[PDB]
């Protein structure tokens, strides 16, 4: 049988068809209760904030305009400021509070999220940030439901 | 405690600016780390890092330290990036201090202090500026005996935050301007962020006070879908539209945010005619209040006890 964790989780997040493929991505889907799915479910998003991070530098290392320069620079210390977060959320999780995990995963959904903040009017942002964006995001949000359904 | 390291302007300290105290301050420092700024008006930006953790800037007193900067985002800075200073290193703790951003109105967003710093204190500070004064971004985070001042959104972000006897003072904006006191950024109902105002004073400048039918104030206006924001045990003054708060863009937001009054006192406190949305809730029962308690909302005396704050845990004073 399919997890029955997975129809709790990816149900309740903004993606639930990312969330499912995500979780099958584990070749032990079957074997892991919430904290393990969790650990996993981390450790997905925080390998997106990471190659994020290698995008946006690859960006601003083509880019001449102050201003576009600037928004990716914004970009660049959210995505740093949300590695941390993530990594901190799996010491948070081992440890059984599920509060501050629930506060760092929404610190580092929120890196995403202000990257997209940054970018409001022209210069616009670059469609495959826009998407790394909603992805990182996405990927948080799987995290953070995990992080409610804890006890 | 004595500090660890003197910021001042007449040689009599261990620097001369903020930045480089900070520079030379500990990283992933177990214990708290001291940096007293004697009084001046420091013209710089400011940054704590991620990896300088538990340290407490200090200076002469709310009205004697100043630190002072005015980038914007007319001029070309992300929202972001226009803090004067701007605090992510974990346990951070600002006190006796005015952080300022001095673009004016006609910049629009220009934000005097920016934190994203977990089990962060703010206690006896003066943050000064207009439109996004104060950047409550992300993680916990305790304002304590504090004056915050703007114009438009001056208190916004998404952090999980309370505010405990403090003046938020609306002051005078531009022409055709809006007040609104906050502007709370939650993007998704799995988080457990919102912003919780709580025994504070929300009151209007001296220069906002003659021209309040020409100025309106508005508790907040749901800058994202899921904006929660509650404001309880707290005396609204005049300046308070009877509306109580404002739409961001049409009907965007109204069923989804949540927006709580609870006990509040003061001229502008009465709610018979405030908005009607879904998401606005008149709480009359103390259980539903309690979510927004420095207990519920924070977590914040498993870290607020070591800091030697005041602060009240549960619902009354």
């Amino acid at each position: 049988f399919e997890n029955h964790l997975i129809s709790e989780i990816c149900p309740k997040t903004r993606n639930p068809s990312l969330c499912l493929q995500a979780l099958e991505s584990d070749p032990r889907s079957a074997s892991k209760d919430l904290k393990g799915l969790g650990q996993f479910s981390i450790d997905i998003a925080q390998a997106s904030a990471k190659q994020t991070s290698k995008i946006i530098a690859s960006l601003t290392n083509q880019a001449t305009d102050p201003k576009l320069k600037g928004r990716y620079e914004t970009c660049s210390e959210n995505y740093a400021d949300a590695i941390d977060s993530l990594g901190q959320a799996k010491q948070f999780l081992t440890s059984g509070d599920y509060n501050s995990l629930n506060i760092y995963a929404s610190a580092a959904f929120d890196g995403a999220g202000t990257c997209e903040d940054s970018f409001e009017g022209p210069p616009n942002i670059p469609t495959q940030l826009h998407q790394a964006d909603l992805k990182l995001e996405d990927l948080c949000d799987i995290v953070l439901v995990i992080s409610n359904l804890l006890p | 405690i004595i500090a660890n390291a003197v910021v001042a302007q007449d040689g009599t300290g261990d620097y001369q600016t903020l930045a480089e105290a900070v520079a030379a301050a500990p990283d992933k420092s177990k214990t708290r780390y001291v940096i007293y700024v004697k009084r001046g008006t420091y013209k710089e930006n400011v940054e704590v890092a991620s990896n300088k953790m538990n340290l407490m800037i200090v200076g002469d007193g709310m009205y004697a330290t100043t630190i002072t900067g005015s980038l914007n985002v007319v001029d070309g800075s992300t929202t972001f990036r226009s803090a004067t200073l701007a605090a992510v290193g974990q346990g951070f703790i600002l006190q006796d201090i005015c952080i300022q951003n001095t673009a004016g109105p006609a910049k629009d967003q220009a934000v005097a202090l920016r934190v994203g710093a977990d089990m962060s204190v703010i206690n006896r500070c003066r943050i000064d500026a207009y439109q996004d004064t104060l950047y409550a971004h992300s993680q916990r985070q305790f304002y304590r005996d504090s004056y915050v001042t703007g114009t438009v959104d001056f208190i916004f972000g998404n952090a999980a935050v309370v505010f405990q006897k403090c003046q938020l003072v609306a002051r005078k904006p531009g022409k055709y301007q809006q007040n609104m006191v906050t502007a709370q950024g939650r993007t998704d109902p799995n988080q457990a962020t919102g912003t919780s105002i709580q025994f504070c004073n929300i009151i209007a400048s001296s220069d906002l006070e003659p021209v309040l039918k020409e100025f309106p104030t508005y508790l907040g206006r749901p800058w994202k879908e899921y904006s929660r924001t509650v404001v309880m045990e707290s005396y609204l003054g005049g300046l308070i539209n009877p509306a109580g708060w404002a739409e961001w863009d049409g009907d965007f937001a109204l069923k989804t945010l949540y927006y709580g009054e609870f006990m509040n006192n003061g001229p502008g406190a009465g709610t018979s005619k405030r908005v009607k949305w879904p998401g606005y809730h008149v709480i009359t029962d103390p259980a539903k209040a309690m979510p927004f308690t420095v207990a519920k909302l924070i977590q914040g005396g498993s870290w607020l006890r070591s800091t030697g704050v005041a602060y009240v845990d549960g619902l009354y004073d």
